[PDB]
């Protein structure tokens, strides 16, 4: 497979992540810092999409890093396990 | 602005 | 596959990462902050192993985050593409 | 202490 890397800025980027996780079954490493400070409405929307993916499709989501200008999340689809070691 | 959509932290 | 998550502390943990990338073909998300401040010798060793993996085995390595107490790297084996979007 | 073993930054 592939691991996609993105810093979402628009609703189209949020739909891009939904499609990689659910249609392509590709993990996505995404930085939510732009949405967080530019569009609080799209940041809430992005989070709702991640909640639905985990609740209904078995996706795992992990926070990797959280500092000024960075909010790194990894979303793995059902089929790719995030294994803590 | 919590990340209340996660299953854990690295 | 699986994506392994580790904060290496010993040489055995460094050999663990070599084996996941090269034998299991699993990507590894690793935090090199412990080695960096506790064993500069093992931090150099860890970096040499990553250079050899990329040079001879086609592994990709990306820096995801670098702050106080964190140095997050992702190592993808030949077969898993890290695709910037 | 550079990360001179990487192929790029996110």
């Amino acid at each position: 497979y592939e691991i996609m890397l993105i810093r979402p800025k628009t609703i189209d980027d949020i739909n891009y992540v939904v499609d990689q996780v659910l249609e392509e079954s590709n993990p996505v490493i995404l930085d939510l810092s732009f949405l967080e400070k530019e569009s609080p409405a799209n940041f809430k929307l992005a989070g709702e999409k991640i909640k639905q993916m985990r609740s209904n499709y078995g996706a795992e989501a992990l926070l990797l890093s959280r500092c000024n200008d960075k909010n790194l999340i990894i979303i793995a689809p059902k089929g790719v396990s995030l294994v803590r070691k | 602005q919590l990340d209340d959509f996660i299953d854990g932290i690295f």
